[PDB]
């Protein structure tokens, strides 16, 4: 399950995040992001490699229409993936 | 049980040679683990035999509780999505650039939208540090550049069990350098366990916990890092030490030096 | 006798060979009829097998053409019989030589071609890092190759006895005075098509089914060292060598008996 | 054109390759005519080339034979004249089909197989290391094998007619009711010697010069790695089958024109 | 003057790649020299050249004052019986066996009594241990066992110069330990020279008096053996000791992570 | 050149030893020996692998008709290729 909800300024998520369970959060791209500015990573028990991409996706679009959406929560399984494919600052800060 | 993979007593014998009798090997989880043996004997047979290619004629063979040559012809494709294999030259479609070989499986066992998938596996050949061989055919990649190529291809539906079918041979120390820097990280990273099969002493036991000696058809003297490095075995002494001539013969069996040169 | 116990060895030998050329090709062709991913994946495979087979077969088609015009023009002459070269040409092209040389230059580039590709992709494991992609590779490599075969080969030989008899019109007709108008007409009433020209493909269709099987076998079950493939390259060529006329004149008896 | 210029590469590239085939046969074969060293080992090559070839001739031959008897058999009684098959089939064989079949499976068996020994040999660099040897291989490896071929079909193509007249005298004579008498009686006055019987030699054995060394050429020039050994195979096959026919046509122009 | 093998600038360039600019090396008597690289850069090329298979397109090449691609026909063939090679694959005549092999040169440069001849190349198999594969075909030797036929094919006509065309690649420890062992005797035992090339930093470095390490097209930082294992220069730091990552790049040359994975 | 004597009793050699030059001293193989008993190694410059076959042959069939042969004046090259062949002692001691 990928279950997500919003506050009215910022992006919740819920459930795991698989490579299986991730299409439907790709349908929701610009319903979704709604000037978000932080990204809780709550209740994520797995990350996959496409889910940190879908992950990376979401916050490069919520520029040139909204914030520069700030990083909470990371369960830091995230961040061994970041340094692996050494992703700069401009696309993951923190 | 943290034991991936458990072989409990396998006895091969393709029909006239009786290769491997009395064979038993564990892996378990977060290891690096290592066997080697005399030289081409049990290297591309052991792993397709552990892979389910071979079966075997006695023993049983675990991967999380289930035997390996029980299974239906369904349900044994289904856990190949679990472990995957990096082939001694490099296992890559010819007719093809190097772009789609290491996207080809994930076309085939998920559903993934376009820009998502073409994004994913782009920065996949920077975890090989192979971003710029792009789009590139598997023709001009001299060898070095190859075999990590297919190790992208590797990690792609997030592999558990890696097979290593001899990374180390005829590559230079450079390279073998990169694949011991790389090998290292996804072990720690990721927590993917690899089975590396080869004969290299000098580069192995900078990587391995648990090696598993295969000098004869038995499992003589397996061990730790350190632990066979004391072993004063006349077998280990003369593999891992490489001395010249111990209970391997120097010469060949032949007769004496009274009828053969004079006639 | 110690000379019989190594026959031994070979007449249970010779026969496992064909129990895998049966149980690998009844794996090939069942289960999954599936269009979406074969419709562009085999259309590949007709550029290899059909494009470049077709120059072969129409530049050695016009000389076929030309030497049975020639020959056939010798022995009319010593009967004094002009006319019949119309009905000559046509009958020894559509029933004889038209499915038995075509087959033969077929098996040539295609039928060799075809098993280094199998062999070679064994040899470099492409076949077998297949399997731990958990794609089934008989349907998924094979079977494009081996309906590759069967399609091509019946409009491998329809252009090969059209540029064939198209050569025998040139000779006889404008080198050698013969009226055009009298060439042809001989030629009209000469063969019938319920046991002529259907027939044509009923022998080349027929042949394409073993050359094709006969030739994706032998990378197969091949020895993926470079001596073992290109010695099944050219145990491929003498085997479907005779198999093409070993057929043929079975194919022969049922026709015209 | 832009176009233009990347012909511009192949029209110098393609002749080169015919500037190598005439330097290589033309090394191999002047100087030293030594005879004690190469009498054993070119009989040795005749066991490669020749014998090895045998079988797959005659038992192609009766095929050819007994199809000919069998399709020939339906023509002649529809023009009511028995006594023709004799000189029908020895006539088609001896001229047409005893040439030009003979040496299309000739290109396939020992045309092939002997290109895969040259090239292989070269990839091992058993050829470069012998010319730290000092022996030049060209006169020592080569020309054992050249000799080796035109020797050799001429004998393949008089076993040919000869085992292939034989199964064309069952079909007509013992199964399809003629008398034994007859057949051979029309066949004795059919055919002369002069511009019949050395005629079927004189298209062979400039076949085998042709297959010979457009066979040995290819395994001079190829890849060395395992891809362009098998490359060269199915080119050498293709290339003397073009050959043989580009030479047949030419030579049934001088004989009957 | 000892230098038996010195060409003096040698420019190469098949056509598209420019290998060997300004390349020069000396090889004396008595030694057991060593020329190592990146990865094939040299290694069938250089052997073919220095052999006189491949002419050059400047410079000059010795052997005992003899400029090499300026002599006769015959000339060069006479001068082939000096100097042998030793292939990576081992030259063998597969249509043959294992004796009439290595006593093939015998009957096609001198002239022998039968019985003496039969003997003498029966002791040279003993010379390499192999005198127990006497009568095999060249298809059942195990690679091992292949290069050493070879090896006693070698020294045949008493040979002053020996090349090995890289003899370590691909094999086991104690098959590495029996080359050494061997090389080692017959550059003491019948003062042979032999030029060793190839790429394995912890055997050539027990063997050489003399390295010539070949980085780049230039013949960079050559030496003795405890001198280049001194020099700080970064190229031999990374080839010698196998440093990951040095002036040799990690990665490829590519764009930038902003428009690859972001479309 | 491979120039030779005899003292009656004990074969003497002179000049080189080559694999060239050793053909007609084969064919001396019986009125060459004459119960030798000694081989002075005397004018020897080089010797060659066959030529130290000439000589293991001359020695081994001065055995079942004359004596055991002594050996002397040995320039110390062969006795690098003595124990390189690991000859046994019964066909040359010394
Ligand atoms: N049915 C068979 N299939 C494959 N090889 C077989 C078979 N029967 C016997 N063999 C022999 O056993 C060997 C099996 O291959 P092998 O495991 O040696 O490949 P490899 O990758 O070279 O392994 P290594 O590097 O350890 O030698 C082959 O060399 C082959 O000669
Ligand atoms: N005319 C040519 N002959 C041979 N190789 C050529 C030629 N032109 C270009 N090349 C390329 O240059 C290389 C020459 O062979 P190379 O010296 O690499 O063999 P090697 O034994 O692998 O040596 P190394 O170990 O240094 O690669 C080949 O890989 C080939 O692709």
């Amino acid at each position: 399950s990928l279950s997500w909800m919003q506050t009215g300024d910022t992006l919740a998520l819920s459930g795991e995040l698989d490579q299986d369970v991730l299409l439907p959060l790709w349908e929701m791209r610009e319903e979704a992001v709604k000037g978000i500015t932080c990204i809780d990573l709550s209740r994520v028990s797995r990350v996959d490699t496409g889910g940190l991409a879908l992950l990376l996706h979401l916050i490069d679009l919520a520029k040139k229409q909204g914030n520069n959406v700030t990083l909470q929560g990371v369960n830091d399984k995230v961040y061994t993936l970041a340094k692996l494919y050494n992703l700069p600052a401009d696309v993951l800060p923190r | 049980v943290a034991n991936l993979v458990d072989m409990r007593d396998v006895s091969f014998t393709r029909g006239n040679r009786c290769i491997f009798d009395n064979i038993s090997l564990t892996v378990p989880r977060g290891k690096i683990t290592a066997i080697m043996g005399p030289s081409g004997i049990g290297k591309t047979t052991l792993l397709r035999l552990i892979g389910g290619q071979i079966a075997p004629d006695h023993g049983e063979i675990l991967f999380d509780g289930e035997n390996i040559p029980a299974m239906s012809r369904s349900r044994l494709y289904t856990v190949r999505k679990r472990m995957s294999m990096l082939f001694q030259s490099g296992a890559l479609f010819t007719d093809m650039n190097v772009f789609d070989n290491v996207a080809y499986p994930l076309r085939e066992h998920t559903q993934l939208p376009a820009p998502l998938l073409h994004s994913t596996v782009m920065m996949k050949l920077e975890a090989v540090g192979l971003r710029g061989a792009a789009k590139l055919m598997p023709s001009e990649l001299s060898g070095g550049m190859a075999r990590r190529a297919a190790l992208a291809r590797a990690i792609a539906l997030e592999p558990d069990l890696i097979m290593f079918d001899q990374p180390f041979v005829g590559q230079d120390p450079i390279t073998m350098g990169v694949l011991v820097k790389l090998i290292s990280e996804l072990n720690s990273a990721l927590g993917v366990t690899c089975v590396v099969v080869s004969h290299d002493v000098p580069e192995v036991l900078s990587i391995a916990d648990h090696a598993w000696i295969l000098a004869d058809k038995k499992i003589v003297a397996h061990g730790s890092a350190q632990a066979l490095q004391a072993n004063p075995d006349p077998r280990v002494r003369q593999f891992l030490d490489g001395i010249a001539d111990g209970p391997v013969p120097f010469r060949y069996p032949a007769g004496d030096y009274h009828a053969d040169l004079l006639p | 006798l110690n000379a019989l116990a190594s026959l031994g060895h070979k007449g249970i030998k010779t026969l496992r060979t064909f129990g895998r050329a049966g149980l690998m090709l009844f794996n090939a062709l069942v289960g999954k009829p599936e269009f979406r991913k074969h419709a562009p994946l085999l259309v590949r495979q007709l550029y290899n097998v059909g494009v470049l087979s077709m120059l072969i077969i129409v530049v050695s088609g016009v000389f076929i053409g030309m030497v049975l015009g020639l020959q056939g023009y010798l022995v009319l002459t010593t009967y004094s019989a002009e006319t019949s070269l119309g009905m000559l040409v046509a009958l020894s092209l559509l029933r004889e030589l038209g499915p038995v040389v075509a087959a033969l230059l077929f098996a040539g580039r295609a039928g060799s071609a075809l098993t280094a590709e199998i062999g070679l992709m064994r040899a470099t494991e492409q076949l077998s890092s297949m399997e731990m992609m958990a794609v089934d590779p008989l349907r998924r490599v094979i079977s494009p190759r081996f309906w590759a075969g069967v399609i091509s080969l019946p409009l491998l030989t329809v252009i090969f006895v059209a540029v064939g008899i198209w050569g025998g019109s040139l000779v006889g007709v404008s080198w050698k005075g013969i009226d055009s108008g009298f060439f042809w007409s001989a030629m009209q009433n000469a063969v019938d098509w319920r046991m002529d020209l259907v027939n044509c493909l009923i022998k080349s269709v027929v042949f394409a089914i073993t050359v094709t099987w006969i030739s994706l076998f032998n990378g197969y079950d091949a020895i993926p060292t470079s001596a073992g493939i290109s010695r099944a390259t050219t145990r491929t060529v003498v085997h479907s060598s005779l198999a093409v006329l070993g057929l043929d004149f079975v194919l022969t008896a049922l026709m015209f008996g």
